[PDB]
């Protein structure tokens, strides 16, 4: 379907990027 | 000599449903675009998708500048696009 990302805090707790992580 | 004893009790009952089912749109406090953050963050990369694919919809320019990496920006984003990541995650955790 797709690479699996995580949700993962940007500084901020008001950011969050989901940055591309292999599965 | 017999004896009765008598006293009522009464207590009123509260029950208390809003008219409408406008967007309130009210001013989203800080801590509730933290509140969001936590609860999105314990979701499933699926239910991610979709959480990132209306932020993406509100922000065209995040959209086709990352489709990969999405950041979403609670404390500018709109009271009326952070109603449905409220009202989503909200029925992900309760059966509602």
């Amino acid at each position: 379907s797709r690479l699996t990302w995580r949700v993962q805090r940007s500084q901020n707790p008001l950011k969050i990027r989901l940055t591309r992580e292999a599965p | 000599h017999h004896h009765h004893h008598h006293s009522h009790m009464g207590k009123q009952a509260s029950a208390s449903y809003d008219s409408e089912e406008e967007e309130e749109g009210l001013p989203m406090s800080y801590d509730e675009k933290r509140q969001l953050s936590l609860d999105i963050n314990r979701l499933p990369g699926e239910k991610l998708g979709r959480v990132v694919h209306i932020i993406q919809s509100r922000e065209p320019s995040l959209r086709d500048s990352n489709p990969d990496e999405i950041e979403i920006d609670f404390e500018t984003l709109k009271p009326t696009t952070l109603r449905e990541l409220e009202r989503y995650v909200k029925s992900c955790l309760q059966k509602k």
